[PDB]
């Protein structure tokens, strides 16, 4: 029975793999693309040929969409799994790490690095990078729908992608690295990026239309030795993109005033920790300075990726930043990978140069592992923590929303909280109490003047023992 | 009993799924794309025909 | 904190056996686990990091799998350079907590040749009299010793000391001490020690009389 | 390769300050993001104490030992210390110093896998109120009841010393087969005592010299005691004076 | 490895079978149904809300669609396999017998009795009975698209289905038979029919809408003891359906004038053969008299299936009849299962009672097995032959078209001929020379004023040794 | 070598096809039906809005 | 059950009309859609001739025998005949009559599976110009060269008869073991001849009587010939008359 | 017409063997095939109709599969009531054509005891002299017989007759006849018959002299 399995079953199951995991979902996605392109074409035909003479899903815009603004203890939030429409669920031997979720005007993005076996030392199997459409299923509930899916030819050399929607296309910027993760092997990183355009409405024979992976022959760095994009989503300002990033500054060039290190209320902290925790290790050659990547499309055929650094007010180490256009003005999440374990997100006062009015929050923090746990403000040398973003869902009352891991050190219990800057209003426990989790990416939008939110929560499944990104469409309720 | 199982409940059934998954269902999705294009061109020529105003001034 | 409970606490297997050592955690660590082989009198040595990696220098007979709350340290072909203390370590949060440890022994059953020693006359001049009962080259190490003084069990005056397993004949040596005074030594005649052992079908009891030379 | 080496007193009276030192050879502590300490109570499992950064002075400590442990530093002499205050008898352990290691996977995930790669050779530190005392050695003399199948055993009974260890060799290091030097136990009086025997053929009793060579360096005591069979005839010659 | 195959692979492959052969093609078909229902709804909305005031695929209709009317020997016909969009291709151990193909106004039908192993003594696995839509793929070429698929609960008791389109529904009439094939076990057949309505545009929750299998509590037979529908397709006259049929007349009641038996040109034929070849065996209790089933929907909730007998002009045994509305007037094929081995099809002069002007054809015949081969007109007692229909594609020049098996006795070499009544004009050899075949069902229509024709040809595949119905979309060419 | 083959090139791959065939692709076809309904209601409200004539007589 | 039975001459001179008959018992030929004929040349395979309908008179014939074969009928006496005209020696065969059977599957498919279920017992019909002649029987006498390992064989040599068959039994049907009656061959002269022997133990020669019992019914010839050893002494007694 | 070629024409196998008989057709019949077991001296019997059906009364050791142009008659466990003539039949069109037939024999090798018979004196009175060479209880049936007259091969005067296989000892009996005249019988002395056989290593030749009794 070696011959039957080797010939009549083996290659046929390989063909069914290739078909029903590559070419059937790509054709259903391209089918939905033709649905939407057709509907846009006939609506343009009606707006031309019926405009007589005489002889959906969109992001948070400035409409007063009323939500619950009063603190309750009742379970008023109802989380909904919508992860089933994606290639989230692999087999039991693959761990799904390094995710992305990036929504703007209804057209998302989604990437993940599928590994083999363990989540850390596994071999990178593939890297889906795929844009799509945020929809509504038959119950007034959003759900994702991938139209265009691309994979790079060398999955070991694509790190830290950032993904911004731009005018019915989708521009995803990553980091080419043959020497490992450029945060880690930073002195030997080649200093090279690559941008891959995708189309959120692909076509039948759109070869150079769908995936035209651009070159980047000019990066405006400045003082910084290397620049890498770092964080899930960004904004567009017309033709100008803003990928979240980090800039590898040589430590001997980094100039910092140690009197600014807030050792006032804390006694176990020198004023020499705030400089040394700017790198991942206090004798590292480079220093992570988060920021943005101004990518204006109006520069011609070969544009320039310009690194904008961040303002030094409430400055810590380079985190996955996430600038997002919410209610008109960009809001800048920037995670807590350092001593400042409170949430560090705020409205953007000006984009170039990047000066972020950081919200003075004291109820939302992230679980750090060893030295810098949840609710630590003492300046200590650590590069610890996880990514737990927050989307601004109300600016009039300064309410935001995201999934946060309610435990001090063990990164567990992901809780969808909706919080003011000094009090958590209400919250939803997405899973069990000891459900170990990681990076959560929350994006919100309007489905028929209702604020829904998609929180990609990497939940460790206790059943088959690997990490899967589970989405959670959670409606922000109006009645309390 | 393993060969009878793999030539009864696997072999013909995997061949059936292969025929249904690289010949049948991709062709139905391609013809459904052709249905989208037919439906779009049909409703566009319906709009180009039955939405058309002309009148001289009195 | 995170408690790391191993099972079993002391496993025994012959050369070439398949040895599976567990380390169950209280809170679910993802895969943040390392395995340590602590040889007796030596520093511990990293074996299997991240619960699935064979480290550079650790031979291929050591393998590890499992994640979450149940972990497996698998020794495929057990070798005589592997009979030591095995410990787990969690790295998911801090304080880093080790397991209680796993002792690994060679399954070669041998019966003891039991000896007994009267106290010397200079020790009787020193003021105390310690009867020493000897048990050489036995297996298993877990045995039973009863001090009998004129056919009466004495408890509360026994201090036992068993060596770690020799690398020559793979067995153990026992040493129990009945620390008694000089007058209480002269108050009795017969001093016996009972040996209960797996390889010994009957309880072998060595004894001696005080007035007999 | 970085090579560690502990140093410090194995004799610390209770309710005092342990003063250890793991001086580092083969590498600087300006490298190496963390440096730890691990103790191991004999009869119990390993348990970790706390780290120090090397380049910094920020510490962490085990919350079961949080109010006691101080880990100090010396960047110049490449050494880092340990100060366990208010020591009890339950803190008797082997205090390993350990080079800490971190495995960062995917540096948008800053939770490393933590383990220890380079350990020191260890040091046995027993919290005891007893003073340093040399041993008293008395031989375990062979008798007629000390025979088992052609094998006759003999040895030395070491008693009442402090601290650990003694090195009890047999006939100036020439006798190796049959040698079993037992680990010491702590008496109720607070002093150490071990046994050490050798099991020889019973036909070799009366022809071979067996002397245990005890060496205790913290008390500077060297004892050589010969093991002989017990005489049985010298007592019953009572003279009848007519 | 018995446990892995029995648990982790076996039931999962059973689930993938059920999914990707039942519920994924039914949902793609219902998806195409929603495409077409949506397009009809928006076209009705435009015809209402844009009809201002002032202050595809269709059958052969009466338009001069010019085709090649001159005899050539050049291969001007080009056959095209379009069988791949259907559940034609099973595995290598199933023979696909008893087919159907029945087109009217673009909405076909398709049934087949899937057997196990050999084509004759096999066990009936299932019986798909499924309507759909005739489309155009991206090359101006038609292809089928099944929307609604139904299977009866007891596949051994559904015989000889006939299938007529009726006003965006599809009415398929079969014969319930617990005692085998009612042609064969005719004396013990229960005499019971069942009609199964299908909808060519099904809906999401159309339970009683899609498959409302009607009862038939009143059959108007007449002289005939039993009535069974017999033949693939039919016509509608407004609300009135016409299923092709046969009527089991008792032989003692059958009255026939033996002087009408044409023994004039033939010497090996008694005038007593034309009566005895009216049954399948010359001492059989019943006699097969082909005809129609007038099913008018205007009779209320419980209509009556009325058997119309055929006129006795050129009368032979009951064959699968096929009435089909071509160029306005119904044309009545009625196969040659008897001594009259020429093709027996013609225009219908009147439907009730059925009088068919049989075309006097002498170049088209069917392969009979033993006694009545291709080109036999001598009246001999046989029930031999195969079904090879012909669709009228031109009435002005009386040209028709179908697939015919060009050999005398061995039913092989299916040839798509397009023939006049006295000369075959041109032809296409569909397969190799010794390609054994059976029943062929040819339906033609207009795709954008081009006459295309779908000929379901049961070709015996020599590879895996079972009979598969291969469709052949053949364009009738205009340039010769 | 047969167990390694069936736990390497069959087992995970059949589980992948099962996940892709009763969870993923039916949900994409259901959301594509929802896209047809959304597109239809969108183009119907576009016709109900932008095809509307009214004028009083002069 | 329908039981067939052929009847007809096994002796037909060449260029004549064979006149067979398969009368049917256990069933009427008003039943049974077809009735056939099959011949089988000895030394060659079966081949089919042609059918008749029973209820009708329409025939089919094999195109290798199309211009010759006539199959006639008799509804009253339940029999159907065969008329092979211009017979040759190559038409020597066993003419089976056979009930034909049809398996119609799916009666919109009128191509049945055809086979034959009930066959007649057959009749051997040899086309020969020879006249009926009784056999000449001469014994195969045992000799000294007719021994092989304690076994000595003996038999009868049947020669020059017509037609088939003869029934050659041994000692009025009592001898069965060792009996081998060979099939006959056709000579160049046109007459039949077979052999028939029995292999007996060599110690039984001179004590047991062995007589072959030939019976040929179409010539009415019954021959009983005893097999005896050859005499060897009766010739060499030439008398010397002095 | 349709030609039905079987392979092999004569197959030989022991009791309990797996026997596969083929019947290849010229034009492709779909499955319109029947298998016939013709026992010697008996009518043929339908075995396997439609190339896959086991008929009512035919035991389960007979099985058939194959369609199109290649057909298989499979006898799984061959039995002593199955050694007969097997024929195929096509029913797809008319004339119904049988195959040439397949002869099935028992593979039990046995060596012949060769005999020879001089002509009787009454046969010499009749005018002819037929020398008969006998070969009893041999296998295989395909053998070789050479008539030798004064150590010279004669060809053109030999008529051989071999019986069908007996159901008792499963072997064959041969009978060859050298039909010669009386004068040509008297013109020679030695009449020999050579036996070439599989079980016989050397060619066994029985002979006799005319003047020797």
């Amino acid at each position: 029975l070696a011959d039957k399995i080797g010939t009549e079953i083996g290659p046929k199951v390989s063909l069914i793999d290739t078909s029903s995991t590559i070419t059937i979902p790509a054709n259903i996605g391209l089918l939905g693309s033709k649905i939407s392109q057709s509907t846009a074409s006939i609506n343009e035909n009606v707006n031309e040929k019926c405009k007589f003479t005489l002889p959906g899903v969109s992001n948070l815009v400035g409409l007063p969409n009323n939500i619950c603004l009063q603190k309750t203890s009742n379970q008023i939030l109802k989380p909904k799994l919508i992860s089933y429409t994606l290639p989230v669920v692999g087999q039991s031997g693959t761990c799904i790490t390094d995710p992305l979720l990036a929504m703007d005007e209804g057209y998302f993005a989604y990437s993940h690095l599928e590994r083999i076996g363990s989540c850390s030392r596994g071999v990178s199997k593939q890297r889906i990078i795929g844009v799509g459409e945020v929809l509504d299923r038959g119950d007034e509930v959003p759900s994702l729908f991938m139209t265009n899916v691309w994979t790079p030819p060398n999955p070991n050399t694509v790190y830290h992608c950032s993904a911004v929607y731009n005018n019915e296309f989708y521009y995803v910027l990553c980091a080419v690295s043959t020497v490992g993760d450029p945060i880690l092997n930073s002195t030997y990183w080649s200093g090279s990026l690559m941008m891959t355009r995708l189309a959120v409405k692909p076509k039948s024979n759109g070869g150079g239309y769908n995936q035209h992976q651009l070159a980047l022959r000019s990066i405006e760095k400045g003082r910084y030795d290397k620049v890498m994009p770092y964080g899930p989503s960004g904004i567009k300002q017309g033709d100008t993109l803003y990928f979240p990033a980090v800039g590898f500054l040589v430590r001997t060039e980094f100039k910092y005033n140690d009197s600014n290190c807030p050792i006032t209320k804390c006694q176990y902290s020198k004023p020499e920790n705030c400089r040394l925790s700017m790198g991942i290790r206090p004798n590292s050659h480079y220093i992570l300075r988060s920021g943005l990547l101004k990518y204006n499309l109006s520069d011609g055929e070969n544009p320039k990726v310009v690194f904008i650094e961040i303002s030094d007010q409430r400055l810590s180490i380079g985190s996955p930043s996430k600038i997002y256009d919410s209610l008109g003005q960009p809001v800048f999440y920037q995670a807590s990978f350092s001593w400042d374990t409170m949430i560090k997100f705020g409205d953007v006062l000006t984009v170039n140069p990047l000066v972020v009015n950081w919200r003075n929050n004291t109820v939302i923090s992230r679980p750090g592992q060893s030295q810098c746990p949840r609710f630590n403000t003492c300046p200590e040398i650590c590069w610890e923590g996880v990514y737990n973003d927050a989307f601004l869902i109300d600016r009039i009352n300064w309410i935001s929303a995201g999934v946060f891991l309610d435990s001090n050190q063990t990164a567990e219990n992901p809780v969808f909280t909706v919080f003011k800057d000094n009090e958590i209003l209400y919250r939803a426990q997405l899973a069990s109490e000891d459900t170990n989790a990681q990076k959560t990416i929350t994006n919100c939008f309007l489905l028929k003047n209702k604020i829904w939110c998609i929180s990609l929560v990497e939940i460790y499944d206790t059943g088959d023992n690997v990490i899967r990104p589970k989405l959670f469409a959670v409606k922000i309720p109006e009645q309390c | 009993g393993l060969a009878d199982k793999i030539g009864t409940e696997i072999g013909p059934k995997v061949s059936l799924i292969d025929t249904s998954s690289t010949i049948t269902i991709p062709a139905n999705i391609g013809l459904l794309g052709s249905k989208i294009s037919q439906s779009t061109a049909s409703i566009n020529e319906n709009v180009n025909e039955k939405c058309k105003f002309t009148l001289p001034p009195l | 904190d995170i408690q790391m409970t191993q099972s079993p606490s002391s496993l025994s297997a012959s050369v070439g056996d398949r040895v599976t050592i567990t380390c169950r955690a209280s809170q679910g660590i993802i895969d943040y686990l390392s395995w340590y082989q602590q040889k007796p009198g030596k520093a511990p040595k990293l074996l299997i990091s991240t619960a699935s990696n064979l480290e550079s220098g650790v031979p291929s007979r050591f393998s590890g799998s499992g994640s979450g709350t149940e972990f497996t340290l698998t020794i495929s072909s057990l070798q005589p350079e592997d009979f030591a203390t095995y410990s787990c370590l969690q790295g998911y949060t801090t304080p880093y907590t080790f397991g209680q440890g796993t002792k690994v022994e060679i399954k070669t059953v041998a019966a003891p040749s039991v000896f007994i020693f009267p106290p010397s006359d200079e020790q009787l001049k020193s003021g105390t009299a310690s009867v020493v009962c000897l048990l050489n080259n036995f297996y298993p190490r877990e045995a039973k010793v009863q001090w009998k003084v004129d056919n009466a069990l004495q408890s509360g005056n026994s201090q036992e000391s068993v060596t770690e397993q020799d690398s020559k004949d793979s067995t153990y040596s026992l040493s129990s001490t009945l620390t008694l005074s000089k007058a209480d030594y002269e108050k009795h005649k017969v001093y016996a020690c009972e040996v209960t052992h797996q390889g010994l079908s009957s309880p072998v009891t060595k004894s001696f009389n005080r007035g007999e030379c | 390769q970085v090579q560690l080496q502990e140093s410090g007193p194995g004799v610390v009276k209770p309710s005092e300050t342990l003063s250890l030192t793991c001086a580092v050879s083969g590498g600087s502590i300006s490298d190496t993001y963390r440096w730890s300490w691990i103790r191991q109570p004999p009869g119990k499992g390993l348990e970790w104490i706390g780290y120090i950064y090397g380049s910094a002075t920020s510490t962490y400590y085990n919350p079961s030992l949080s109010s006691r442990v101080t880990i100090s530093k010396d960047m110049s002499k490449n050494q880092f210390s340990l100060n366990l205050n208010s020591v009890t008898a339950a803190d008797t352990a082997v205090y390993y110093c350990a080079r800490d290691y971190q495995y960062y996977y995917s540096g948008s995930y800053p939770t490393p896998h933590n383990w220890f790669d380079v350990w020191g050779p260890g040091v046995l530190v027993t919290v005891s109120s007893a003073s340093t005392k040399g041993p008293s050695v008395f031989p375990l003399a062979p008798s007629s009841k000390s025979t088992s199948g052609g094998t006759a055993a003999l040895g030395c009974l070491v008693k009442d010393y402090f601290p650990e260890p003694v090195t009890v060799s047999w006939n100036s290091g020439a006798l190796t087969s049959g040698v079993h030097t037992f680990p010491a136990v702590l008496q109720s009086s607070g002093l150490y005592s071990l046994s050490s025997v050798v099991t020889v053929p019973s036909s070799g009793l009366g022809t071979q010299t067996y002397i245990c060579n005890v060496n205790h360096k913290p008390s500077n005591t060297k004892v050589d005691k010969k093991v002989e069979p017990k005489s049985c005839d010298k007592t019953h010659h009572h003279h009848h004076h007519h």
